[PDB]
């Protein structure tokens, strides 16, 4: 008697995100070109920089462009799908009245 | 029309009849938790979650605490909207923590042993990072007296779990709940041993902390990853902070690695005499008095091997040429 949702609303939130956060990461995962391997001497832990391109997003050729549009569209479907759940939710006084 | 009017006086109808599942939730008890980075923020709030995740790039994190209220045997979902530590990322909070939902926030501030003095440094910049983002949204200022008033009744609510206005108590006073997590204390003996960091040091450090507490009009979490300490007390003071749980845990301040003291627990005078324990330490040290950092690593700067220029050694070899 009760209009269930399987995941919650913000479960496809999430996954939409972490969508984006993938498809961002398959690009940014590419390991950085250790130049100084070569030289030996000190056997420090990769940083960011040392596991992949960290600091891609910072020096991203369109500033804050490309992620200030990512948050937007994920917004934008979020907006999208949270307007046609509420609507279908309405239909619970249909059941309730 | 009088039809849209007709059709929303049904759904009030319907909300009317909706007692039988009123109160069950505010749907939207969505958390910030911002801060710097380094300190695996993520690592903590998954752990908080019950998952487990490291996968948590650049960026906005959006995890779903799913809590679960067996008092009223229902569930709710709350919005873990987490942001890195890149200050050039900082046009990322308009995307999930807005003003509608700003009454329905809660924020967070996480801690790391390595350089705690700077992590409380990094601290007042994060949240003077949520300040500013709090400025800039602009809403009428009068709701936003209001919310503070009502949030500074609740700082005077906290009665002990068995007046007159402070003298910086939230100075920042921004109207929503703030909750700092010191996290990274499974370091403790690395700080006492590697960093030398002083038992009346780190005394100091936890007087510090309270003290930026207070300005913030905000209370205090010690915690760790691996000694978990009260970390589902902190899911239950979370709770009853946003959703309303049935808040019981007494204060605990007599030890320090799970110091986790709520609002009321600890006023100016009583944590002076905390801060009485300080001896060595002056009573106003300031965050450098016990901080410390190696330049460790050598990273580089191999003295730029290079020779001269053509022309220019050639203009020297040629005064050279005509002294000999």
């Amino acid at each position: 008697q009760v209009i269930y949702l399987n995941p919650p609303i913000e479960e496809c939130r999430y996954k939409l995100y972490q969508e984006m956060f993938a498809w961002k990461m398959v690009v940014l995962s590419l390991p950085r070109i250790q130049s100084q391997r070569y030289q030996v001497g000190v056997h420090y832990e990769l940083t960011e920089e040392e596991k992949f391109y960290r600091n891609a997003l910072t020096r991203m050729p369109d500033g804050p462009v490309a992620l200030e549009e990512s948050y937007s569209a994920v917004m934008g479907i979020v907006s999208e799908v949270e307007q046609y759940v509420k609507v279908w939710l309405q239909y619970q006084c249909l059941w309730d009245m | 029309s009088e039809e849209e009017e007709g059709q929303s006086l049904w759904s009030s109808i319907l909300s009317e009849v909706s007692t039988r599942a009123r109160s069950k939730l505010p749907s939207g008890k969505n958390i910030l938790v911002f801060g710097e980075d380094g300190s695996g923020k993520t690592t903590l709030m998954t752990k908080l979650q019950g998952a487990e995740h490291g996968k948590k790039g650049r960026g906005l994190e959006y995890l779903y605490l799913s809590v679960h209220d067996e008092d009223r045997d229902d569930h709710t979902r709350c919005n873990v909207w987490i942001l890195d530590g890149d200050l050039y990322h900082k046009g990322l909070l308009k995307f999930a923590v807005s003003a509608e939902s700003l009454p329905e926030t809660l924020v967070i501030f996480v801690a790391d042993m390595s350089r705690p003095w700077t992590v409380m440094e990094s601290l007042q910049k994060w949240a003077s990072v949520l300040r500013e983002h709090i400025d800039k949204m602009k809403i009428p200022p009068e709701k936003m007296r209001e919310l503070e008033r009502k949030f500074v009744k609740d700082f005077q609510d906290y009665m002990e779990p068995e007046l007159p206005l402070g003298d910086n108590v939230l100075t920042h006073n921004l109207g929503i709940p703030v909750l700092v997590v010191c996290t990274k204390c499974d370091a403790v003996s690395v700080l006492e041993k590697e960093h030398d960091y002083r038992d009346e040091h780190l005394d100091f450090i936890q007087s510090h902390l309270r003290r930026f507490c207070l300005q913030y009009g905000a209370a205090l979490i010690y915690t760790s990853v691996k000694e978990e300490k009260n970390l589902d007390l902190l899911y239950k003071y979370i709770v009853h902070k946003t959703y309303g749980f049935h808040f019981t845990t007494p204060a605990l301040v007599v030890e320090k690695d799970a110091v986790f003291i709520p609002a009321g627990w600890d006023n100016e005078k009583k944590i002076a005499i905390l801060h009485e324990n300080f001896t060595t330490v002056k009573p106003e040290d300031a965050y450098e008095d016990f901080i410390v950092k190696p330049p460790v690593r050598k990273l580089v700067h191999d003295k730029e091997l290079a020779a001269e220029d053509e022309q220019v050694f050639l203009m020297k070899q040629q005064s050279l040429l005509a002294k000999q």
